[PDB]
Formats: C-alpha cells, structure tokens, sequence
C-alpha cells in the first residue's frame, strides 16, 4: 500500500508544510518584480510611487 | 527665411506683469499667467500657444 502512489518521495509531513509554501509564494505582498515599463514623458511633480 | 507663426498662437506683448513667482506642488514654479484668461501655468511644458 505504501507503494500505490508515492507522493513524490517526500515525507508525509513535510508535504503538509509545503501545502503552505505554494500559498506563501503566491501572496500578492511578495510579487515585487513587475513586468512592463511604460515610456512617455511627463514632469515629476508630486511623485506618488503608484 | 523667417518661420511664420501658425493659426493657434496668440499675441502677447511681453511685460514684467505676467511672470509672477508662485507655489505649485512644493517648489516655486515661475508661473506665467496668460492675459486673455487668467490661468497661471507653472511648469514650462504645457503653457498655451
């Protein structure tokens, strides 16, 4: 029975914490690597990062 | 060859009265007022023809 599948050859327990990491890895707050820049040409007055 | 001036452009007789020094977004942009219709335009870019 241990044999039918095999998870991935990972402890039955660590897989469980792993349930959390994919979650942590997707959480907006940790995405800080945006894709595209927009070029144009305005005047930096009242710079609001957003 | 003197580049003539387009249609838009307005005639403004320069004078000291126009260019005040006002505040806009911190900084004291040297606003130009444009007689025709009072509208101080701090930043050089975007004044009005």
């Amino acid at each position: 029975e241990a044999f039918r599948w095999s998870r991935y050859f990972l402890d039955e327990l660590q897989l469980r914490r792993l349930s959390v990491g994919l979650r942590l890895i997707t959480n907006p707050r940790i995405a800080r690597r945006f894709n595209g820049v927009r070029i144009m040409y305005l005047t930096d007055d009242d710079p609001d990062p957003d | 060859f003197v580049p003539d001036v387009p249609e838009g452009y307005v005639a403004v007789q320069y004078a000291h009265r126009l260019f005040s020094s006002s505040l806009a977004n911190k900084r004291n942009r040297v606003t130009y007022t444009h007689p025709p219709t009072g509208m101080a335009y701090p930043s050089p870019t975007g004044r009005p023809h």
